[PDB]
């Protein structure tokens, strides 16, 4: 009981893939249908679905909740996920290279806090791509 | 708590600048889509 | 000027299919299509 | 004289064979873990623990045979 | 009672062995025996070049055959008779020394200075200061006799292993089926001895970690 | 059976160096 | 004429890897308290 | 002297693990080693796989070096032949 | 008296590889928690795992070799 | 007598590298649970791993230079 | 035979320096996984790193600096 | 021999401190994943720390000075 879809799209909706990644804050968890209840904050990187046929999915996601109950109902909410053949690897190491370039023009500790989430995002993007 | 998380950056912004980034990070032929769901149109009254 | 180079092309073309031959070559031979550099350029 | 070296040897030595038994323990424990974390036995956990155990009491059991070698 | 010995052949003919067992073909398309020789040389070097990415990767060039000499001088050794040159000693040490002073000598080559405040872990603890200067140096005097041990020491337990448990099982004319759960043993234990690659592998990376951390 | 002498084990490993080295720069991807 | 292909590189990384005098100067001292050992 | 040595390493690099190279290269194809791995004299070695034959000549060969080398430090353990 | 002190040497000495022993017992249970978090076993995971092992395997054998010395 | 009792106390020193095996099998699992935690391994990840090992080790091998001297 | 006890003391005194290696390798294991989760290396976590392996290194050498007066 | 007896006691008493090492060297370790987890490093954390890394010296300590009531 899979339930996975941004707010404008659906992925999986009660599929019983029994096998699911996903870039946690924290760091990186896996779902195998019987998990500890818990919930996790999404990270910037890819959920790679692994259904319980041989096939699996790959997705790139934004920050988000995993949300596995006790029971295997797991609701993964993606704010922005989408697959990553939409995406564009040299857009992605061009975006991660100026960004590195302007972490340190940010002199605010917040603002360049949130420079450092668009290079951890952008080299999650990398990695993927 | 992170170098965003207790430093003045809500948790709403991540997401936001996260969204972002996976936004530019999509092609111009999905980059619709992406404007689409960026929302921009609420404004604020005080 | 653009047909001198046009049939310069053509000769190179042709040389390139020609010379083609068997898929055993000798590496120097491949550097006629694909040769290497000098020190300090295989950063990977 | 050399049958008390012999034994005071195999009393020296067997105890190098017991210090593999904490081992396995934090093998067990390790697993213990794992299993309250992704509850599936037949996963390639109860595999790597029984892995583990096996080489812990393999070093152990190759210290209990140098004991012997020391006997003989 | 077998008393065992590593003794002392004429080295030369034997150490020079490895070599020939690799041979380089000036082909396009390899002998598909090279050709995995090759590969593996190609994934190794990945994996070194990863770590240093700076102009330190000149010396990669040479850690490759380093760590394919290593390899290849150990592995052969699991044979019946063979004799590791790795097991003596005296090409060990004579292989640790030159290389830790290359790697301290390069880092004293270019940025001494700072190559020498790498002893200092950015501040720690003034009051303790002294001891963590003294504990350093000591390590990095150490290193490189650390290193000729951690290879030379397994490289000869190994063999002085089998040697033993060979013994036991031929000496053992006792009830077979002893003998044959000691010959099981044996073949496990020589599957296991087959992982001295992993101490190449681990003696090479320590290599790499040293002179990427003073170049 | 232990090691002792350490004379002529730590020369041939530096020619063997030398051939190892020249044998792998011929090798390349 | 197995120097030349590896002339470029003896120089290049043994400004410092040919500190192999080291080495030498290590055997021999080691050789000379055996051989008083001796 | 070491010509005709030279010349046998590269006849046995020929015949096991083998432009002008297309020669050499269907030469390693057809793999004379892997048809006879214990030479036109007798059949095969025990291994039948991965074209391996040389490699095993060459570790045989050490390995009886090595063999011939050590036979001077054992002993048997009767004058009479063994069963 | 000497060969009573080579069995009693060789006896501590063999005593000494009951460290390593724990050691691979807790790498090899890191192992199983690895896992769990992660289902990623063919990679590093386990590939470390399986280095940790060999580190100390050597750390216990190059032990063992002086009880080995010291017997013979 | 002094023969038998540099024997000995080699034998004795020898037990001291049993931490070094614990201290790098730790080491060494909580380098896997780590990556597992958190996929950056070729960081200081693995290069604190690498530095630990190196200076964990330094126990094993003093303690064993001390059984060489005691023997020698 | 106050020369063997000599010998034997300082056999059996450097065996507390096994506790500097496991205590070295613990502290260094946990940075790893401490630093899996904080990604704050360049911080007070690696400091704090350094002062517990130079107090267990310091442990370590005393108790090797004990057996040398031993020994002399 | 009564001098042969106090080297030996000594060698021996003095292992003690290994143990002192090791709890010293988890103790530093928590510290480490403990400011990991929170950062609430000039708080408490530091201080069970230092209270920790104190009762380890002291038992070190103690076991010291049974060393040297047996030497003396």
């Amino acid at each position: 009981s899979f339930t996975f879809a941004s707010p404008t799209q659906v992925f999986f909706n009660g599929a019983n893939v029994r096998q699911v990644d996903v870039p946690t804050q924290t760091g990186a968890f896996g779902i195998l249908a019987s998990h500890v209840p818990t919930l996790q904050v999404l990270r910037p990187g890819l959920v790679v679905v692994h259904a319980e046929d041989g096939t699996t999915s790959k997705y790139f996601v934004s920050s988000g909740s995993v949300t596995v109950n006790a029971d295997s109902s797991v609701q993964l909410l993606a704010e922005e996920a989408v697959t990553l053949d939409m995406l564009d690897p040299g857009v992605a190491k061009a975006n991660l290279e100026k960004a590195q370039s302007e972490l340190l023009g940010a002199a605010d500790e917040a603002s360049r806090a949130e420079i450092q989430i668009r290079i951890e995002a952008n080299e999650a993007l990398v990695k993927a791509l | 708590v992170a170098y965003w998380r207790q430093a003045g950056l809500s948790y709403i912004r991540y997401s936001q600048i996260c969204a972002k980034a996976v936004r530019d990070a999509l092609k111009a032929e999905f980059k619709a889509n992406a404007e689409k769901t960026s929302g921009s149109n609420v404004k604020i009254v005080k | 000027l653009s047909k001198a180079r046009i049939e310069a092309y053509e000769k190179e073309l042709e040389k390139m299919k020609n010379i083609i031959p068997f898929d055993q070559m000798t590496i120097e031979d491949l550097n006629e299509v694909f040769p290497e550099t000098k020190l300090d350029k295989k950063k990977y | 004289i050399d049958t008390a070296a012999k034994f005071i040897g195999a009393g020296a030595a067997t105890v190098g064979v017991a210090g593999s038994g904490a081992g396995i323990g934090t093998v067990f424990g390790s697993l213990i873990i794992g299993y309250a974390r992704n509850p599936s036995l037949k996963q390639q956990l109860f595999s790597y623990a029984i892995l583990g155990f096996a080489l812990s009491e393999a070093m152990g059991l190759f210290c209990l045979m140098v004991a012997f070698l020391i006997l003989f | 009672i077998a008393p065992t010995m590593m003794g002392l052949p004429i080295v030369t003919l034997i150490i020079m062995f490895p070599s020939l067992l690799f041979p380089t073909p000036k082909r396009l398309i390899n002998n598909r025996t090279i050709s995995i020789q090759q590969w593996l040389i190609q994934l190794t070097s990945k994996q070194m070049m990863a770590i240093h990415n700076q102009k330190g990767q000149t010396w990669s060039l040479m850690l490759m055959s380093l760590i394919m000499f290593i390899g290849s001088t150990n592995i052969l050794g699991l044979l019946p008779h063979s004799f590791t040159p790795t097991t003596q000693l005296s090409m060990n040490l004579g292989m640790a020394i030159p290389l830790w002073s290359a790697t301290v000598f390069t880092g004293f080559r270019y940025k001494t200075k700072t190559s020498l405040a790498h002893f200092l872990p950015q501040g720690t603890p003034a009051l303790l200061i002294p001891m963590l200067v003294i504990i350093e140096t000591i390590s990095l005097f150490i290193q490189p006799v650390a290193l000729a041990v951690r290879l030379t020491a397994n490289i000869t337990a190994g063999h002085l292993l089998i040697h033993l448990i060979g013994g036991a099982t031929l000496a053992l004319l006792n009830i077979n089926t002893m003998t044959a759960f000691i010959t099981f043993t044996i073949l496990i234990l020589l599957t296991i001895l087959e992982f001295a690659v992993a101490l190449i592998q681990a003696y090479v990376f320590t290599l790499l970690v040293s002179l990427y951390l003073h170049d | 059976d232990t090691s002792t002498w350490f004379i002529t084990i730590t020369s041939m490993i530096m020619t063997l160096f030398i051939l190892f080295q020249l044998k792998i720069s011929n090798y390349s991807y | 004429f197995q120097f030349t292909g590896i002339k470029k590189y003896f120089n290049s990384y043994t400004l410092t890897g040919r500190m192999n005098c080291v080495l030498a100067t290590y055997g021999g001292i080691a050789l000379l308290v055996l051989y008083f050992k001796l | 002297a070491s010509v005709v040595p030279l010349k046998d390493r590269r006849l046995l690099e020929v015949k096991l693990g083998e432009i002008l190279m297309r020669d050499f290269t269907p030469s390693g194809i057809a793999g004379a080693f892997q048809r006879g791995y214990y030479r036109y004299y007798n059949k095969y070695v025990n291994v039948k796989k991965g074209s391996v034959a040389g490699l095993s000549m060459v570790l045989a060969a050490y390995v009886v070096f090595n063999y011939c080398r050590s036979y001077k430090e054992l002993k048997h353990e009767r004058l009479r032949k063994y069963h």
